[PDB]
């Protein structure tokens, strides 16, 4: 799993989706004309996401992963450096750990509430 | 900074990406080259052309009332 908490690092950081095997758990439309379609795709998921508590926790995930896409979309850069904002996210090395710990959900809300930030600075000055 | 497109249905599209008001998260001239002056030369070409009184013989033009002919076959 080591290339899964890496792809799933990336995607919490900097929104890119590059998912050639089918594996990550959310993938993007147009691989209507400018907004997208975001399957979640639930047979290669890591959780059931049946109860509120999950279902709270993918969408924030989608989320932050859609902002991420849309800045660097709107600043026509190819990924968005650690130094725009004051929250640094750590990659994912136990994939095991990050499951049965509460870091998976401190590091999803650390990036969550980063992409919310940078969007709205953004919007707010640009 | 906003390009705007028309349709014949009186719709207004905005072109592309709406790019932010110049805030760049930061802690010359914009000339024309060859091929863009000759491409802006010929749109100014085909928008003198595009007049209604100078599109003469033109299945897009309506033509008067009551009389049957074009503006330009008129003149």
């Amino acid at each position: 799993s080591q290339d899964y908490c890496t792809m799933l690092y990336e995607w919490l950081t900097q929104g890119i989706l590059n998912d050639p095997y089918q594996e990550f758990m959310t993938y993007d439309d147009l691989e209507r004309a400018w907004d997208t379609q975001y399957f979640i795709r639930k047979d290669v998921l890591l959780r059931d996401c049946d109860s509120e508590e999950d279902k709270n926790l993918l969408f924030k995930m989608l989320r932050t992963g859609i902002l991420l896409k849309v800045v660097r979309a709107s600043l026509q850069i190819p990924t968005i450096p650690s130094n725009s904002s004051d929250i640094t996210i750590q990659e994912i090395n136990d994939f095991a750990d990050l499951m049965e710990g509460s870091n998976l959900e401190l590091y999803v809300d650390k990036c969550y509430s980063r992409a919310n930030e940078i969007f709205l600075k953004l919007f707010f000055q640009g | 900074q906003f390009d705007l497109i028309r349709l014949n249905n009186g719709t207004i599209e905005l072109n592309g990406i709406l790019t932010p008001k110049a805030e760049v998260l930061t802690k010359i001239e914009k000339t024309l080259n060859i091929d863009e002056l000759e491409s802006v030369h010929n749109t100014f070409l085909t928008n003198i052309l595009s007049h209604k009184l100078f599109a003469t013989n033109t299945s897009e033009i309506s033509v008067g009332d009551y009389s049957g002919q074009p503006y330009p076959t008129s003149l």
